[PDB]
């Protein structure tokens, strides 16, 4: 059943694309380049290193990013 | 008078098929209607309309007034109330200038054309956002398939940073009902959970829209084609009328 | 090293799907390739390898040195030397150099890569233009359609326009030999008398394409799928061996 | 009531003292490296930015970190 | 013998005033006791017991075989089975070594002591090290106060970082139960729910303790001292009998 | 800039309570102040200026070359003009370097620093002699007890094995007149005949410096306290202003 693997493959990625219009330009280019950097002192692919925004009641941010490590 | 852009992001999905048979379906039904080909160097809408050979001018033609609308514009010989504006064969990104379309869209307006169907080709590039910049409507041609549903969502997201806003709507083609139940295919309500748009129409994969292109003659003028059904109801729908969505079901 | 380039000029034919099969039939044969994604804001190269979520640099990234080759190439998990180079997402036309372009692929030579893949995008402009500049080969992507072979010639005449000249082949794909018979699609000969270049692949319609792509995994690692295998038979005639043409009867 | 108020700021530093010793040498080392570099680029002062390890039961971890922006 | 360590982290919490007072209540009660000024060059133990100008030799004197420990023990003359072993006054840190204290250690237990009370100096360094090292026990004296709740927790660490591990106990020192009813001081539930270990004493803030060391005499030996009883219920405690504490609530 | 170490010997006097609020009147004065934690592996100055939660770097990854001044340094946000840098966490005897510690020094009076407080921990040993070292004044701070003027005794002799002098003043702390009058307390002028130097103020036992740690706030900052308004005296006499003693009498 590749219907289902199909979902769930493009759910992850339109939520990836509606969410980088939330972003500034500047912040989640950051974080791509100093986060996966340290790669030469830690060493893991992902492999989902989960990123997270999210905001309070009050115009306030809240980035969030989960390290999953195996 | 409507304009409707006919667009999608990814290549070969139907954006053609559909404004051909759109276009002719809208012909019909007594509204006057004109169809252009936004295409930049590539020239499909003729190959489809069967009209490939009575070419002359086209819309840059118009545009840089080495000809008028009367002299570029190519009424169809087969339904009556249809008129082509055929696409530039230029590899020039510019030519189509956002000035130069307004123009030739309310000498349109003028000529009295209820329904302005704006055939737009493939990609986010040029000619897909000058065929979509003064849409009143846009109809999302998507596939049951991960790259065009990917594309199609850009393509909303580029829509969407204009905030009458832009009336949008997906056009579901080249539907396989038997290969959605044995899981082979994303269903018509998987799309619609991702691309939350309203529902205009859903084209079934049909063996009549191979040959209708061969022959040149939009598939709703086969009266035996179950996509030529299809767009019937996705006409009537455009014009305001409900109707069940059939070849859902197998 | 010899930089392939597979592209179309329409829309929709293939080149992703074929670009992705060769690649990796390339690769399991021992042959060190990288498939690299010559699109403008549209990523459909990554979707089909199934490493969408392994992208972190792309293209665009190592041209204007944000990025070494190593830190964007994808190294494919399910396959032994195969590597992916995954394209830019900006709207930016210009970002694609041809200095950029060289120094890119100079670079992979120098990796010891012996195929470099080009997944061309469709159409005739900037990204089309990029991944056919340096080739030494093009494999032009053909449905037996109307719109399809129009905008094949197109691009013929583009590569037709100091050394050994580009070395062109046809592949014929979503073929249908049933249909062929019953006078509804063009045939494998129709096509050659119009495209009047050598055959190098024939790729069946086959309901396993659809899988492929939605699992992410290139049709040919699927070894029960017709179009798996005559993919491998294209791979085989890349390589040099002579190998029949299977498929194009019923 | 100022108890109330030292009795909050200790449960802070001896959950910080209880913390220390359940990670590596290094992951805290780093994180202080390079997470607070973004100071150049971004700039807001902790504010805990807040830093929480997880584990699944799977000797597995997943270091998470908030990033609460005013 | 229990060798029971009597630390902190944090200076002037009341270690050598619980040091004295807890060695003392246990000769009281015919246990045969010596209470170890483990300091480093600064020697408050033997001003607090009253015995300063009694000293002769001391600790790293015994340890560098200049004194035996018969020469160096201090027999109090105010209570019967006491001792006190006084600290050195050099700036040398090395001076205790690990090997050292070890051999003094058991000679004592060699001449019947019952309990050996290891004074500790404050800090996590050397001095305070060397003190808990071979301790059964550990009396974590401790003010309702922040810097000396963090130090504390910094000495559970040390102490927890074979056999029978260090049995810890809470000595929670200088408590007022109305200071903590207006609000003003941590109470003694909120130091245990801080510093999880089991609660051994709790000595009242009383104005009989600076009487106490203006005398060199240790607060115990005071009958109406409020912190005098707190201490005899301590050893209490120390030597297996449940008792209610007192001085908690005003 | 003056250089002045706030000194003891004796642990728990209030060296840090005196280190904070001296260096916070002086920043209110509008003098430019730093106060430096010298401690060895026990952080108590941040919790007392309530910064405990703002430190990321401190002294000795500044001497290490992990951090810059300007990184290790905490600017107070109640006060203006005034910083703080905090100690180190390890258990580490060496680190704090006396090449190290004097470049530091230099780099702030380079940054305009009028007061360099430095913090010294207890004790004769390492910390305290390199808090102590480059100082051009010393607060000697003592209470009216027995074990402290013993302790500061001994650090007066260390201070004075140095032969512009070390300018030595006694900060009497803890002072309590109806104490004194009742005959159980060491009066003032008792402490001044034995420590034979300068007084340079006197704080008495106020129940506002437990509340003021518990918020981390320095006692100076409470305008109603009386320790606040004594070290509000101190920093007038230690910029030269003559201020009659207060809460010497009840
Ligand atoms: N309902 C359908 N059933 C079968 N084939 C279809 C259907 N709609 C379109 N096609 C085929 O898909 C291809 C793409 O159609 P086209 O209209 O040219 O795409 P586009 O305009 O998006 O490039 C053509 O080869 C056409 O025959
Ligand atoms: N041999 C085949 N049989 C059946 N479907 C196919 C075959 N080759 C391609 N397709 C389908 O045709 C569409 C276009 O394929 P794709 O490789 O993405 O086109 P392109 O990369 O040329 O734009 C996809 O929906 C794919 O699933
Ligand atoms: N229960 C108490 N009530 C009042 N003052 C006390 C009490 N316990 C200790 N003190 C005072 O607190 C200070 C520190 O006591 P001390 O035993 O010398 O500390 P440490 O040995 O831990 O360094 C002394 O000035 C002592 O008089
Ligand atoms: N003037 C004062 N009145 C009452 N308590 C005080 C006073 N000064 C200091 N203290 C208390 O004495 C203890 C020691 O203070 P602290 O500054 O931490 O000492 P040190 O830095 O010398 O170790 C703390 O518990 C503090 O609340």
């Amino acid at each position: 059943n590749t219907a289902n693997i199909a979902k769930e493959r493009l759910q992850n990625i339109v939520a990836e694309r509606r969410r980088s219009d939330a972003e500034p330009h500047y912040l989640p280019q950051l974080r791509k380049d100093i986060l996966e950097v340290i790669c030469k002192y830690v060493q893991i692919d992902p492999e989902m290193v989960t990123v997270q925004l999210e905001q309070k009641d009050g115009d306030i941010s809240i980035l969030e990013l989960n390290v999953t490590l195996p | 008078a409507r304009i409707i852009v006919v667009t999608s992001g990814k290549g070969g999905v139907g954006k053609t098929t559909s404004s051909a048979a759109i276009a002719t379906g809208l012909a019909q039904k007594g509204k006057k209607t004109v169809v252009i080909d936004f295409a930049i160097g590539l020239r499909n809408l003729d190959l489809i309309m069967g009209c490939e050979r009575r070419v002359v001018y086209d819309f840059v033609n118009v545009i840089q007034g080495d000809a008028t609308l009367n002299q570029a514009l190519i009424k169809d010989k087969r339904t009556e109330n249809l008129y082509i504006l055929p696409a530039s064969q230029t590899r020039d990104k510019d030519a189509l200038t956002r000035e130069g379309v307004a123009k030739v869209l309310d000498d349109l307006k003028a000529m009295d054309f209820e329904f302005i169907v704006c055939d737009s080709p493939a990609g986010i590039e040029t000619g897909a956002l000058m065929a979509l910049y003064f849409a009143d409507e846009a109809i999302i041609t998507t596939n049951p398939e991960v790259s065009s549903v990917r594309d199609s969502d850009r393509i909303l997201g580029i829509l969407a940073s204009k905030s009458e806003p832009i009336k949008e709507h997906l056009l579901l083609t080249r539907y396989n009902p038997g290969r959605v139940s044995r899981g082979d295919m994303l269903s018509m309500e998987d799309v619609l959970e991702i691309l939350r748009i309203k529902l205009v129409g859903v084209i079934p994969e049909d063996q009549s829209v191979l040959r209708a292109s061969n022959q040149g003659e939009p598939v709703i003028l086969d009266i035996n084609a179950d996509a030529g059904k299809a767009y019937a109801d996705t006409v009537e729908r455009l014009l305001g009328e409900e109707r069940p969505f059939r070849f859902i079901e197998e």
